[PDB]
């Protein structure tokens, strides 16, 4: 159906077997995102 | 200083007090990887590759850099004021 | 040499045994770049640079 | 930390005659610093921090 994968796409040893993938765009990895918690801590005012 | 990324990361965190920083905290400017220079047209080429590859799914190299490419320090009293910022409050009488 | 320069087309260096045919595999420090990849086949990088 | 670096890449079918003359181009574009205008263009906005 069409010839480039123009697209955001990770190359690993599967993939590589069946079609090439000439050179990186750039360089990233995997990582964790956690939603910040408390923005303002501590909430107890004061006369506590 | 101007040189290789990654032997100079090396060296910076790496001496005394880690003192020695780079500029804007380790920022690269034409990423290009390493390789194996293969013979013209030679056949190891894709099946090379592939090893190479499957190293990477399988955490090698990941904790294989820590047995050689590890830092020393972390890239972050004193009872004295010396003016410091006490000027502005003499700013304030000015 | 040192990790291969061209002077009067002639390759030194890691990069000047396998272009002269005497090495056929160079290993170590290197970089990849559209001139040495002209000469050689450079593998897949696994070290950011 | 990051635990798994592998990076992005164009794609096509084996023995496609464009797995020599695309890759070099991308190569060539890193050295002239078009990498860096596209990358700080949309990625690097910033905001608050
Ligand atoms: C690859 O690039 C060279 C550079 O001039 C060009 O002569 C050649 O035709 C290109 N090959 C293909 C298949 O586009």
């Amino acid at each position: 159906q069409a010839d480039m994968i123009v697209a955001p796409l990770t190359i690993n040893n599967e993939r590589a077997q069946y079609i090439e993938f000439s050179k990186p765009f750039k360089y990233q990895g995997l990582t964790i995102l956690v939603k910040k918690e408390i923005p303002r801590s501590t909430l107890d005012s004061f006369m506590q | 200083f101007i040189y290789d990324a990654a032997v100079l990361n090396y060296m910076a965190g790496r001496d005394e007090g880690c003192k020695l920083v780079t500029i804007g905290s380790g920022k690269v400017f034409a990423s290009t990887g390493y390789g194996i220079a293969i013979q013209k047209d030679s056949g190891w080429k894709r099946q090379v590759d592939l090893a190479i590859l499957q190293l990477f799914g399988d955490g090698e190299m990941e904790e294989l850099e820590a047995l050689w490419l590890t830092g020393i320090c972390h890239n972050e009293m004193s009872s004295q004021l010396d003016i410091d910022n006490m000027a502005g409050v003499f700013y304030m009488l000015g | 040499g040192k990790h291969g320069k061209k002077i009067n087309g002639t390759w030194n260096g890691m990069i000047g045994e396998v272009v002269m045919k005497r090495a056929y595999m160079a290993v170590g420090s290197l970089t990849i770049n559209e001139e040495r990849s002209e000469v050689v086949d450079f593998s897949v990088p696994f070290i950011e640079t | 930390e990051l635990f798994f670096r592998s990076g992005f890449g164009i794609g096509m079918r084996k023995d496609s005659p464009w797995k020599q003359n695309v890759s070099l181009s991308i190569l060539k574009s890193h050295e002239n610093g078009f990498m860096e205008d596209l990358d700080k263009t949309w990625v690097r906005y910033q905001e608050c921090d």
